[PDB]
């Protein structure tokens, strides 16, 4: 449930700051579904990153490295 | 009433959330979405509070440049929305 | 005897030779390290730090204010050619975008 | 363990650049991954550089490529001259 | 003077340049390019025949499929014919 | 010997386009195409001489040609 | 003592064990390299090959050529849905791509 | 020095899984390379996963680490289950 726990404003927001003058109705779900792919992945990669440090908490730092091994490397952590 | 024209509201929200670099996503949902995508991989997983702000920015930051990206495919295709077609082809050409 | 010239001040240079050295070699990306190597990979980071902190702070100064946050380093950092070219793929955290307007999106 | 910091030196840079503007933790934070990214970036290529004729060692060379490499045009250029120039006062 | 139509030649053509791997660029004018780009670097460069080779082997790839990608911006915005401006948004959405 | 971008002819740039299942072929888009591969050339050309230059060497071989292909992110097998 | 044993028959692979931990080594990504790791390497680097060698050879057998061609590689690794994100990024010389043609191009 | 190459290894690999079918040098080459840089990423994975978790050495843990991050979907398992299987066979 927490998938639509994301708000359509929020996703009216983000193309705002995107330089989007008006949003069609049925790509909200389309964003959030590719958004549930891109924080699967990213989500998949830091697990990874900490099952490997026998850890069960995910840190900040690993997630930086997992964004930076996808070509989207993070700064300010 | 007051009556504004469909857009110069929106150019406004534009200005201002592009000038300000304020959290778009809430906090909390985005915290629990993150919570549920990773309870299928790991069970009992822990996130510190900067590792979901990390998440955040990154995710926002990657949302709003595909949205550049979408609205750019608009303007190629002589539209002012934005289609899922458009998402769609913003990521093949991406490679996503 | 004499009094210690260091190394990074013998050079004239700001960043530190001796750390950029010292992770070198404990980075193991090989089995020897010149003694010029950190020398200049310092330089090249302390150009790079001054060119991105001096376009951060003239996009400071064209905000009005007299301290570096991390907008004005996004600022800096996408309106130079060479650096947006640079950080390309490279995502600045409460940094936003460069406030621009498509043509046809303006009345 | 403890961690490594560029705070004095970014600084100290930035007092040498802008004696009169201040920087905050946020954006210390964001300079120090900016120095780190790039040290790693050229570390890697430079050892790349090294690994691809044989070389066991790391030169003002390796750097100078790896710089030219990644850094594109004119900041390749002006980061070639400012190592050579702390390379000749170094000597 | 039986003619075909003007677009299934262009179908066929399609069909047999990608069955075949074949380059397209004839070596000879891609030599001379690759030798009066690289003659602004360094004075009295060589280049060895694998080089050219495989350089002509990148760049035909890289041409390819940037064409299937402004191919794919052309029938997002419901046309067939490429135009420079569909290279261009597709440039931008990789920031090339 | 210059002015040798008219070495990728319109037709070669037509097969380039067939082989990306393209249909119709403006004629305005050669021009653009030959700036674009001319662009990755230099781009992979100054790749290539910076490692050429490296190591001492003169000539440019197909290894280090490959190394910086994969060092923009765009490996080449087979060689 | 009794005869020696190689690590193709130790670990039921074909891959050079021996030859991955040499480069792994010789390759300076650590100053130590465990036993295990050149095993790991060496069976995930046999499987990945043979995977794409089934896969080429599949794609052969839909040619009927008997010999492994470029085009059948390229073919194999585009075809498979994780070799085509593993290897997007990556080109493969005389492979050409896929002859896939839109339904709207189509008569 | 001797130039590495998996000339026979890929063969034999073929001739186990495609005993009839050939392949070419072009081809050959082909593979060297996909398993040289399969192999190159691998190990920088596992270097600088072995370098975040301050260690010096790297071992089956950070091969599949490596493997789980890199290769994506199913191969990433069946990677991981070859080298389990691999692992398990050199202890025993």
């Amino acid at each position: 449930d927490n998938i639509q726990g994301i708000t359509k404003p929020a996703i009216r927001r983000l193309a705002r700051r995107g330089g989007v003058k008006r949003i069609s109705g049925l790509i909200y779900e389309e964003t959030r579904g590719v958004l549930k792919v891109f924080l699967e992945n990213v989500i998949r990669d830091a697990v990874t990153y900490t099952e490997h440090a026998k850890r069960k908490t995910v840190t900040a730092m690993d997630v930086v490295y997992a964004l930076k091994r996808q070509g989207r490397t993070l700064y300010g952590f | 009433p007051h009556r504004y024209r469909p857009g110069t509201v929106a150019l406004r929200e534009i200005r201002r959330y592009q000038k300000s670099t304020e959290l778009l996503i809430r906090k909390l949902p985005f915290q629990r979405l993150v919570r549920e995508i990773a309870q299928d991989f790991k069970t009992d997983l822990r996130f510190q509070s900067s590792a979901v702000m990390a998440l955040q920015e990154a995710s926002e930051a990657y949302l709003v440049a595909l949205f550049e990206d979408t609205n750019l495919c608009a303007i190629h295709a002589k539209r002012v929305t934005i289609m899922p077609k458009d998402i769609q082809l913003a990521r093949r050409i991406r490679g996503e | 005897r004499a009094k210690a010239k260091t190394r990074s001040s013998r050079a004239g240079l700001q960043f530190p030779v001796g750390r950029v050295h010292r992770l070198l070699r404990k980075g193991n990306y090989a089995e020897r390290v010149g003694a010029g190597a950190p020398v200049y990979l310092a330089a090249v980071l302390e150009y790079l730090t001054a060119e991105i902190l001096e376009l951060a702070g003239n996009a400071a100064r064209d905000n009005k204010k007299t301290r570096i946050i991390p907008r004005h380093l996004q600022l800096a950092v996408r309106n130079d050619e060479e650096l947006n070219k640079l950080l390309g793929r490279v995502t600045i955290a409460q940094g936003g975008v460069l406030p621009n307007i498509q043509s046809v999106l303006l009345p | 363990t403890r961690k490594e910091s560029y705070a004095i030196y970014v600084y100290k840079v930035l007092k040498q650049v802008h004696p009169d503007t201040g920087i905050s933790s946020k954006a210390m934070s964001i300079m120090n991954s900016f120095v780190n990214d790039v040290f790693e970036r050229i570390a890697g290529e430079a050892s790349r550089l090294a690994h691809y004729n044989k070389r066991s060692t790391i030169t003002s060379r390796e750097i100078q490529t790896a710089v030219r490499l990644l850094l594109p045009g004119e900041l390749a250029k002006h980061a070639v001259s400012e190592g050579t120039k702390a390379v000749t006062k170094y000597t």
